[PDB]
């Protein structure tokens, strides 16, 4: 509130204890306990074991002769180590129990002690005379009156002056002392008035605002500098107390101005104090770094006047000259008041100067921790840019940030074996359809799917990617710490995978502690054996779903079929390790013993089968299709017969072959067969290669042959003919608003002072830059963004430029994170599938706007934070409707763009009618505008409403997405519960709330019924390279496996007039 | 060996930063008497803790001093020509005029054994006669005791003659602050617009 | 000092509207109610109180108890979501661990982690998590974010706020947890009050802990705060708002506005929770799309409410607690 | 696919940290965490302990003087078995935090450092010419084009190669 | 040895265009007196920034 | 500067070998009067040699 209230306290003044009892002080009987008789540390400084003397001993002084008594030397002994609690304690206690502070006990219930005089006086033998005076005459230090005190000490032994030498906290340091203390015998406040009029001479002392014991004492400084520690210290401290004051609580302090007068300073102590009253900070609630905390105040100085203000600028190149002054605050000063007033005799502080309330300001943010800031960069604020130079990041020099290519992929080690089955759906597949699918996927093998993909799974190999999180499984059982398993556990499995010696257990969970002075070698993965680990997974899983013991039953094996085999079959046995009788077998060329070494087409004569096969060979046969295809429908035929369910990879596969591989086992066997296409969690995020499944079911299908597909898509489009891929940059060079700039991060090191300017005009490229200072001795910023194409697409819009900039203005001197210690940045950001998703989406329909003659504003029906933006030219107008923008109206308009935040969802009442518009309906016909769920009979309706609606208007288009069912039932099967799952009966998309769905179908026989041109339209593969690819972000495991079939499920509806 | 190896390792002579902190250089470069007046300490004496060589900077806190540095008073008064800001000087001893021993030949005695015991490393190190550990031992221990008795009247009367001398008229200047390492003198030059000063 | 049982700590109450109508009459009194109140700020003898009576240092030598033991091995016996297993966790830097649960697994030799760092809003952020899991649906002791739901934390100086989070919640699948407000430092976003736009956030539970204090002298800073709760509101399931005033107007402005931009209103609580400063009046609005309508909403006396609503101010300074000794 | 699409790096050149922090580079105050710090192990055979330098410090040189200092005794004491995992760290930990790389601090900030070059300087006492000439004169040291770094070094002592 | 590096290289000796601009060589060839009668000034004299 | 490298080489290289010379000597009982004599000597040239 208003008045500041405290309550003076005079700490010192009242921790001097009462004569007749300050023997039992030092406590002759029992020993000091930590808890409060003193604070005790070791420090990560190697060494560094500091011991600070809590209690009434906290200011002391020790002598030449305490300074011998071990404790100090009980520190140069555990140099390694925190010294032995107990030698510390017991010992310590020692010396404690030592000192015997000399004095004459009394009986007057009024006596005090002044303690710090006399603990001084014993310091030194008892030679210097204030001390040869005690000895004697003993009684001379009780006293009543605070003050009265020591002008008894003077009066006597008649003196202008005694130093009282000051030590420092931590016994252990003998390293000097900063300064000093001298105690000014001056009663009345006219004698003061004048004692420190005169100490404008001397070197350098400096004094408080008020005083201890009331008897004014002043600091000596023995060295320029070190007078630079104490203030620091102290000035900082006063913005600590002075932020609970304008809070208005009460506050105990020793006294309302904390600061400290420079009474001789010297320029940098000058300025140092010049800052001091100011006050420029915003209440931190961090803790700040000590020892570099001068440097970081001395800092913040040079450039708050800096940036200065001009007034201010003045306001404080006054008290930069007149310091000797003290610079109190309207409020602050009417509380001295209160002091004075009590009892005329407070000896306060002379020369002052009230302010009134100081002209404005920055709350420059501040804090040296040790994170580095994340800054989320504003779109438009309000320093209206003029232009102002392309600015120069510097270099990074590694070893403080390296850039890598792909965030590693950090996931809970259990959802990793997770796939999905797209089921087979097309009763027919006649011989019309035959004489397309074969030429188109002849056509593609001819000439080699788009080279931005390819480049992509190799780039992004689903081993690197997964391995830090499988390295860390294996670093902490070297060391034992995983105590918990349970045999048929996924868990299990992957320790055991990541481990060379063999696992062993007992009664379960506990595993046999690792045999004494020996360590196991980490396991050696090939990439593919994470892969096919997986498929065994998904195998044993696939047996019958619902079961958690993943150990080849009792007698049954297996024989794995991939060329360069083990670990993968090795890290079987040793999992069914114990289990009967498994027999576990693998092939492929290059295969090394345990492993039959046989050659793609099956040497006759060697018969071969085993309960489940898994088959990952075939890879490229030069044939160029005709044989090809038929080398390896070849493969799945052996793999096929030999076996009751066994998984092979094809790979391609197209809507052709795959197919070609249902009609064979068709006839090899009359009652058909049942497969499915597996496409398996983790697996080189994008590689559009699938595992058929295969088994003999007893109750037909009527169905096999595939049309869509979720898997096949993958492959089937990807048609080639990309014109190139966009290899992720890093240039450093900052220009000022000009679209020009190509897709990748900005890694640069930019000056400080120049930070503000450069993030500020930074903004306009990506939307998040993070940066970081290694030290306060280090002046340069270290910036890093990655460009974002979304935000480009708004920031330039209707031209213009107008940042937040001066609001950066106040990190500038110090709160710009802070870090220490290299970091690692990917070339390639991760991303929630559902994000990368919508991303997708946006990719198909942009490349639309930018193809249908005239096409005047682009009406985004419900959009929510405009996400629809990075699909619209820069040029259109952009218009939201969305009930929860809140844009400011002047800020909407200065990137031209419109917010009607009226829901409605209904014809007769929507006048969609504006021609030459575009209406992206983009979710929506999801959940409710309440943030709920759309019933899916209701969900309907929406669709059936926009249609009567597109129907009586023209040249308008309108992009409804909605979700088929499909997605449902693959999904129960599927189990990559990573963002879908499926709640009965919809499916928590990400953060959503269950969304029931519906039928395509009933989509496309509605508004088929009522005559709107449609095309139901989902993304590709040519688009999700391009949207991801502009994007430093990837895919991750999870996200391939299950973005291929939400991608494709997740149809659109282009309703066009 | 060892020791005179990771300390001198670490900078021969040292500067001072702004913050005040030590900053030592990194070449163990000699040290002429020539660069004495100038930002750079001789490294010994900077008395900061070197984690390894530790055996070198502990036999280094001996050559601290003793006395205290008293302000000269009566020649200020009295109005003599001092000429630093404040005058003062620093007296080699405490005149101990209590009782028992001394501070300043006590500290002698601990300093001749901690260095004592440091001459004993060294001798059973290099397999000597204890005929010879001991005769010099000896030695060096007779002016332990030996230094008790001249410290007791040349540090009580000895000392007075500073005490008086700090001030003499024209012996102006602060010759020492206390504090060997970091003490450097005030360079007082005679500048001249005209020639070189 | 506090000192009650740490499992006691984690408590609020739900003030749950009743007022069918808050109808036009009522609005012209209650903005000038409000209005007046801004223009002079409460009470100078209660808000001197909250600020020396911090829930920081208040409730801490017993929150520093339980952190004193486990760093000598005495913590034995946990549940992971064990609001006693939250606690010790808020309380210590280092990674806690576990195994057949109960058994935390011992110091590693001879090492030591270093006692959290709390911000003295810690307490009471950590805790309206609590009372998120919680009123998820009552009746559960599991307090560890469900299987892959995250929530986002909206508070200005954020973390360990945060961090304590994902330390209690690590082994958990997929969590995820954020801390945006300004002056905070990564792993937090640091975004500024107006949300700058484009940046689209939600997460199932958010908590926002910022607005605090716009320069506005009210019809602005009612409308920036109003602005707040409307993204914190649409963008997620259920969250916590910090209102903070609230007055019977500002609050129930915040009930008319989610009222319209969403047809089916909302349910909205007002969550007085345990730990926070004794007094400050601040309460955080509970909201959620509740399905069946409410046919009640907006405010009348409110438990919440009148904390702040009175406390009218013009005190004529506070009575400081003396100490005379004759 | 076809036509190869790399990035290429020149991994060293970009190596050499900035040079106004070129000091905190030996890590002074913290312990280097065997994670990113430096690789080691035993092998079977026997003996072989080897420890990698993993970092900045990949490239170093040594000395007749860093060839003294424990750590270089410190293997020949545990033919047996794995050094300590403590009297390793907490060792070696030492001598890094002695390594001292003279340079003359900057802010503009584009400069670098050339390190390898220096970390050489260093190697011998700066007595090799190139090395008598980083003492006097550190500056010379630190650099902005890639390559006008060493030209500098050349064309001051005039020479066809620095070895 | 820093700015005898960029100088040495900025050209080691010149020569005077038809319009005075100096045409700086990028040599450091040394000087025989030999060329004092030629159209080459030492460089370091050139007195230009 | 100071010292050199190559006599401090023999410095570390004399003491090596008389550490050497030690376990030898102590190995065939010898009186102390030469153990240190020798290894005086040997010493000398340390410095010597410097």
């Amino acid at each position: 509130m208003w008045h500041y209230t405290s309550i003076n306290n005079d700490t010192r003044v009242a921790l001097d204890p009462k004569p007749n009892q300050i023997r039992t002080i030092t406590k002759p009987n029992t020993v000091p306990q930590l808890g409060t008789d003193y604070l005790y540390t070791f420090n990560s400084q190697r060494r560094s074991h500091t011991l600070r003397l809590l209690g009434p001993f906290q200011y002391f002084n020790f002598s030449e002769t305490d300074r011998g008594h071990p404790l100090f030397r009980l520190p140069l002994k555990y140099p390694s180590k925190a010294i032995p609690a107990d030698e510390l304690i017991d010992n310590l206690h020692s010396w404690m129990r030592s000192v015997h502070l000399l004095h004459v006990r009394s009986e007057d219930n009024t006596l005090r002690y002044n303690w710090m005089l006399g603990v001084y006086a014993r310091s030194t033998n008892y030679t210097t005379p204030v001390g040869q005076l005690v000895v004697n005459a003993p009684a001379i230090l009780n006293y009543s009156n605070p003050q009265d005190a020591f002008n008894s000490v003077f009066v006597a032994l008649g003196i202008d002056y005694i130093d009282i030498p000051i030590t420092n906290s931590n016994i252990f340091d003998d390293s000097s002392t900063p300064y000093n203390v001298r105690i000014w015998h001056a009663p009345t406040m006219t004698e003061v008035n004048h004692i420190l009029a005169l100490m404008r001479k001397s070197t350098l002392v400096s004094t408080h605002s008020s005083w201890h014991w009331n008897v004014l004492h002043t600091f000596h400084y023995r060295s320029e500098s070190d007078m630079i520690d104490h203030f620091a210290a102290k000035i900082l401290e006063d913005w600590r107390q002075k932020e609970k004051l304008d809070k208005g609580a009460l506050v105990e302090a020793d006294r309302v101005i904390q600061r400290l007068i420079p009474l001789s300073s010297s320029t940098y102590v000058q300025r140092l104090a010049a800052i001091g009253a100011l006050y420029p900070n915003e209440f931190t609630e961090n803790v700040l770094d000590l020892s570099r905390l001068s440097t970081a105040l001395l800092q913040l100085s040079d450039t708050y006047y800096q940036h200065a203000n001009d007034q201010l600028r003045r306001l404080y190149r006054r008290m930069y000259n007149d310091s000797r002054t003290l610079y109190m605050t309207q409020r602050h000063q009417e509380l001295l008041l209160a002091q004075i007033t009590a009892d005329p005799n407070i000896l306060l502080y002379p020369y002052t100067y009230i302010f009134t309330t100081i002209p404005t300001s920055m709350n420059y943010i501040s804090n040296t921790g040790q994170g580095r800031i994340k800054h989320s960069l504003t779109v438009t604020g309000a320093t209206e840019h003029d232009t102002v130079a392309d600015i120069v990041l510097g270099q990074t020099g590694e070893d403080v940030i390296t850039i890598s290519m792909v965030e590693p992929m950090s996931i809970a080690v259990e959802d990793m074996y997770g796939y999905v089955l797209d089921t087979p759906t097309r009763d027919i597949w006649p011989a019309d359809e035959q004489i397309e699918q074969k030429g188109d996927a002849v056509a593609l093998y001819d000439t080699k799917t788009s080279r931005a993909l390819g480049m992509f799974n190799n780039t992004v190999r689903i081993d690197d990617l997964l391995s830090p999180l499988l390295s860390l499984v294996y670093r902490t059982y070297i060391k034992g710490d995983t105590m918990t398993m349970t045999q048929g556990s996924l868990d299990h499995l992957t320790l055991c995978a990541a481990v060379d010696s063999d696992i062993t257990f007992v009664g379960n969970r506990m595993i046999a502690p690792l045999p004494e002075g020996y360590i196991p070698k980490p396991m050696h993965r090939n990439n593919s054996t994470m892969k096919m680990l997986s498929l065994y997974v998904a195998l044993k899983k696939l047996e019958n779903f619902a079961t958690n013991s993943y150990l080849m039953a009792p007698d049954t094996s297996i024989i794995l079929l991939g060329a360069e085999r083990e670990p993968a079959v090795n890290i079987l046995r040793r999992f069914n390790r114990n289990v009967s009788n498994v027999r576990i077998i693998g092939m492929g060329d290059r295969a090394v013993e345990p492993n039959i070494r046989v050659r793609v087409p099956f040497p006759i004569d060697k018969n071969i089968s085993a309960d489940f096969i898994i088959c990952d060979i075939n890879s490229y046969e030069d044939q160029s299709f005709e044989s090809m295809f038929s080398e390896t429908i070849s493969v799945v035929t052996t793999c096929a017969s030999a076996a009751t369910r066994a998984l092979v990879k094809i790979n391609h596969p197209s809507e052709y072959m795959i197919n070609s591989v249902i009609e064979r086992l068709s006839q090899l066997g009359g009652v058909f067969y049942h497969t499915a296409l597996l496409k398996t969690a983790s697996q080189n995020p994008y590689s559009y290669e699938t595992y058929i499944y295969i088994t003999p079911i007893a109750a037909a299908v009527r169905f096999p042959f595939y049309s869509n597909s979720a898997m096949i898509n993958r492959y089937m489009t990807a048609v080639a003919d990309d014109e190139m891929p966009i290899i992720p940059s890093i240039h450093t060079v900052i220009k000022g608003h000009s679209n020009t700039y190509s897709p990748g991060l900005f890694c640069g090191c930019v000056d400080v002072q120049s930070a503000p300017l450069a993030l500020s005009q930074l903004k306009s490229y990506c939307s998040e830059a993070t940066t970081w200072r290694v030290d306060s001795d280090d002046n340069l910023v270290n910036i890093i963004a990655r460009i974002d194409p979304a935000r480009i697409a708004l920031e330039f819009r209707t031209r213009s430029n107008t940042s937040a900039y001066h609001e950066y203005q106040r990190y500038v001197p110090n709160g710009l994170g802070f870090k220490v210690r290299k970091t690692r940045e990917f070339r390639y950001m991760h991303r929630e599938v559902t994000f990368i998703h919508k991303l997708m989406m946006y990719a198909l329909i942009r490349e639309q706007i930018s193809l249908t003659e005239n096409m005047t504003q682009v009406v985004s029906i419900g959009g929510r934070n405009l996400a629809d933006i990075s699909v619209v030219p820069l040029n259109m107008k952009y218009v939201v409707i969305d009930p929860a923008t809140r844009i400011e109206t002047l800020t909407q308009e200065k990137k031209n763009i419109e917010v009607q935040s009226r829901p409605f969802q209904f014809d007769a009442a929507n006048m969609d009618l504006e021609n030459n518009s575009i209406y992206l309906f983009i979710a929506v016909i999801m959940n409710e505008p309440n943030g709920a769920a759309t019933p899916a009979r209701m969900q309907m309706d929406k669709i059936r409403n926009v249609a009567t609606a597109m129907l009586t208007r023209t040249n308008c288009v309108a992009y409804i997405s909605f979700y088929e069912a499909g997605i449902i039932t693959r999904l129960d099967q599927s189990t990559a519960h990573k963002t879908i799952r499926v709640e009965e009966g919809r499916l928590k998309v990400a953060n959503y709330v269950p969304v029931d769905t519906l039928v395509e179908a009933d989509v496309t026989l509605m508004l088929r019924d009522i005559g709107i041109t449609h095309e139901i339209i989902r993304p590709s593969t040519p688009e999700l390279i391009d949207a991801c690819s502009n994007y430093g972000i990837r895919l991750g495991s999870t996200g391939g496996a299950v973005l291929d079939v939400f991608n494709h499920y997740s149809p659109v509806i282009k309703l066009v007039r | 060996p060892v020791e005179y190896g990771i300390f001198v390792q670490r900078g021969a002579t040292y500067t001072i930063n702004a913050a005040g902190e030590f900053e030592f250089s990194g070449r163990n470069e000699k040290w002429d008497q020539a660069l004495y007046l100038s930002e750079h300490f001789p490294a010994l004496f900077s008395d900061v803790p070197l984690a390894g060589a530790n055996t070198i900077i502990a036999i280094m806190r001996l050559f601290t001093p003793q006395g205290f540095l008293r302000t000269d008073d009566l020649a200020i008064a009295a109005n003599f020509p001092r000429a630093s800001r404040n005058p003062q000087t620093y007296i080699p001893y405490t005149n101990q005029r209590g009782t028992v021993t001394n501070e300043f030949a006590s500290r002698f005695r601990t300093i001749v054994a901690t260095l004592a015991n440091v001459v004993n490393e060294r001798a059973v190190q290099d397999d000597m006669q204890k005929a010879t550990r001991s005769c010099t031992k000896q030695w060096l221990r007779h002016l332990e005791t030996q230094f008790d008795n001249i410290a007791v009247a040349h540090t009580d009367h000895l000392s007075v003659v500073y005490a008086t001398m700090s001030n003499f008229m024209l012996n102006f200047t602060n010759n020492f602050s206390g504090n060997h390492a970091t003490f450097k003198p005030d360079q007082y030059v005679i500048t001249s617009p005209e020639g070189s000063y």
